[PDB]
């Protein structure tokens, strides 16, 4: 089904949500015991394929959700063992089509910029690999930010260029040169 | 008058209905998702260095 | 749109430093190629899709050139392999 | 006529040729790096997997 899905997918996010505010979670742990955080970060291999439209709102939930478990300190446990930085490269992925665009990179950069500043100094090693391997990329985008559909766009901008400037600073990348 | 004027039927009306009820869902879900993405980085980012962060990277990176 | 196809003339001459160098030695740099793409994704994805009078014809050649400069590391590197 | 139309003085003259000369120099440098760089690439991506190597990335990522 295509509404089932999405309203289950988005349900989980009240749950997690709910529960922090009530530092650990039962339900966070709940769905690693279901493999379902497991199967969840395999299925984002393709997203491309995937990406108004019933599917593009679908998958707007799924990577909502992910941001939300990158949050607690929990969390980068359970996620960083998912291997996220493979499944993510495999895919490729890195006036209002391009709007939906940017939408789905600061998706992904706020599961992976989270993430690394969750734990510690145990993801940063990531990190930098991730912006050295995609180098170039995030800097056309920092420059840029440095009618209605204009202002939409821009705005993307500027979460986009400000999600990874948080890795940077996080991930301590100035320190390498 | 009567009898139809730019109307719709009962069952258009109720998929109408529904297929509005559900945007208004979405709509709503993401609004507050976004809302709260905004409100967590606000409390993690009002700790400090407000704005050495991007000043760091503009004196490095060609401004 | 001159000022913009600079900046693109920039990224592509750093993308051509790192393409070249880590399919040079072999499987001894590919660890680190990797690690910039994911490090730095999303940025690449843009300029994969874009390219899928005077200046706007040169800004949209430095933009193939751009997106093929990433496709030979992630073929070169074996990115698709991680993932 | 003479004495002036439009012109320029031998002391601004030489400099303007040593200008050009530079400038001449920059770009045929520029172009020849360009028409290098283009050869070893289409010597390199001749060998094989030419359409290939696009074409994982376009059933992989979003077309």
């Amino acid at each position: 089904d295509t509404t089932c899905q999405t309203a289950a997918m988005i349900l989980l996010n009240a749950l997690v949500h709910t529960s922090r505010a009530s530092v650990d979670c039962p339900i966070i742990d709940a769905l690693n015991r279901l493999n379902f955080i497991g199967v969840l970060v395999d299925s984002l291999k393709e997203i491309l394929n995937e990406w108004a439209s019933p599917s593009q709102q679908y998958t707007s939930a799924k990577l909502a959700l992910l941001l939300q478990l990158c949050q607690t300190r929990q969390g980068a446990k359970y996620v960083l063992q998912a291997n996220l930085f493979r499944a993510l490269e495999q895919s490729g992925v890195f006036v209002v089509a391009l709007e939906r665009h940017y939408a789905l990179l600061v998706a992904l950069a706020r599961v992976v910029g989270a993430a690394v500043t969750a734990r510690g100094a145990h993801n940063i090693v990531q990190g930098r690999k991730f912006l050295t391997q995609h180098r170039g990329l995030v800097v056309h985008v920092l420059k840029k930010n440095a009618i209605l559909a204009q202002q939409a766009l821009e705005e993307r901008i500027e979460e986009l260029a400000e999600a990874f400037m948080l890795l940077i600073t996080a991930t301590g990348f100035l320190e390498y040169e | 008058s009567g009898t139809g004027l730019g109307e719709v039927d009962v069952d258009t009306y109720l998929s109408n209905l529904q297929t509005k009820t559900t945007l208004s869902m979405i709509a709503d879900g993401l609004e507050r998702s976004a809302r709260d993405f905004d409100a967590f980085l606000e409390e993690n980012v009002t700790l400090e260095w407000e704005a050495q962060r991007k000043r760091i990277y503009q004196h490095f990176g060609i401004k």
